[PDB]
């Protein structure tokens, strides 16, 4: 799950590049706010590069939801060995929280490509 | 957490059932009640035409 | 060999120093979209989406972060 | 495995590094509470819902941050 | 032994630098009550009741370190 | 055994970059949040500036992981 | 050993990305804060933006370039 994760956000990342390459062939291109100044070109961090920070930052959320899984291990032997009925509230919580990430990752992931189709069409 | 996870489930969507159920009064429950507001005024509308 | 297993049990420690900034940027964003409900009316739809897009991208540092010493441990 | 085993030791010191933005998000969310309840009415929900849903989001870091230095202990 | 004693007592050193979260928590916490307070008229539950808890939220990040430096010195 | 080991510290002070990138969002989310409850900079006006001041914020934390990646 | 020493150089130089990550967004936060107070909307506020985060993010290239020199040269 964790190899499959990456891989379907790489191909998620330069889509996004691709389709913004191409309407800049008609539309002119710019995508720069001038102030009387310059070294635009240097800062060129985003729209391109911006789409490998958030494709990795995106399909990172099916491993760290494995992780908080995958920590039960550690504390099983303990309560198994104060009361125990504290690891059980624990765990309800952090499942809770994991289940609503990926909500709040899904709304992020639209949100940064309503940026990419409005800037690209102005 | 398998066993808390389930029992936490069956109370949310206990309270969410009754959400859904009036939440779609103002759509499902509320279009039927349209339909009657307009059928009911084009009677009389007809019926003011016919007389 | 010796000395490359000794380096992956630190390197799993000081990658984790990352994680005050994502700590404390879910609850700045908590902090102020409690104390601006209060000021009527930014309370269903309006802020509510913003302070749940907002805080997913604030989280998004420490998911990268913990990664990197997941890797290599 | 003289050297893993004291660089266990020491990975699980400097992975508890990310308290400090874990246990200072806790205040920052209930001072924003606290200073917004006296402007009238701010009680019974409302705000009371963003404050236990804020509280547990920034606790996440604290948690997922002990992990690491239980597993190599 | 040896490599595994020195690295004990230095790891209760290094664990214990999570305090000063937990440390300006009880201040963060205490100036926001005492500020509010003075607007009239938070004293009996109501703000008392939150400054209690929120305080013993953000005690816990300091207790829960504590036990990772003193499990590895005795 | 000296290059290969020095590799895994490469990576680990590399990723203290994160503090910056990850409070970096939440700084201007929250003057958004604030703002736009005193009517009415909605659709774009603040929200512009919104959008773009965090690409702009979260481009310290693409640079410092392709350095951490690289020797790792 | 000259290699061992050169991986360090780029790992300990990027501390000083906490200040140029914080800086863009403290810029960004005043100009959002301003603009709603009516009406710096037209240059004025929106100018001096992307001037004053140039300002700001010089640190960061600055910086960037020294630990991306040890790595090559």
């Amino acid at each position: 799950i964790y190899i499959i994760g990456i891989s379907v956000s790489l191909w998620i990342g330069l889509t996004i590049l691709g389709l913004f390459l191409n309407k800049a062939v008609f539309f002119s291109l710019f995508v720069p706010s001038g102030t009387p100044l310059p070294l635009v070109p240097v800062l060129v961090l985003i729209e391109l590069l911006s789409y490998t920070a958030r494709a990795i930052s995106l399909g990172l959320r099916l491993a760290a939801n494995t992780l908080s899984g995958h920590l039960l291990m550690s504390i099983l032997g303990n309560l198994v060995k104060i009361f125990g009925l504290i690891p059980l509230a624990g765990i309800f919580a952090i499942v809770i929280l994991e289940f609503a990430i990926a909500c709040i990752q899904a709304y992020v992931f639209a949100i940064l490509t309503s940026s990419y189709l409005k800037d690209s069409i102005y | 957490i398998l066993l808390v996870t389930f029992l936490g489930f069956i109370a949310l969507i206990s309270k969410t059932v009754a959400p859904l159920y009036g939440e779609m009064a103002k759509n499902r429950t509320d279009h039927v009640v349209g339909l009657l507001n307009q059928a009911r005024a084009d009677h009389v509308n007809a019926v003011k035409t016919r007389i | 060999m010796q000395l490359v297993l000794a380096a992956k049990y630190i390197g799993a420690a000081i990658a984790t120093i990352g994680l005050t900034g994502a700590g404390i940027g879910i609850a700045i964003v908590f902090a102020a979209l409690i104390n601006g409900t209060s000021r009527n009316p930014s309370l269903r739809n309006t802020l509510f989406p913003f302070a749940i897009l907002g805080f997913a991208l604030s989280e998004a540092t420490g998911l990268f972060c913990l990664m990197i010493s997941f890797l290599l441990l």
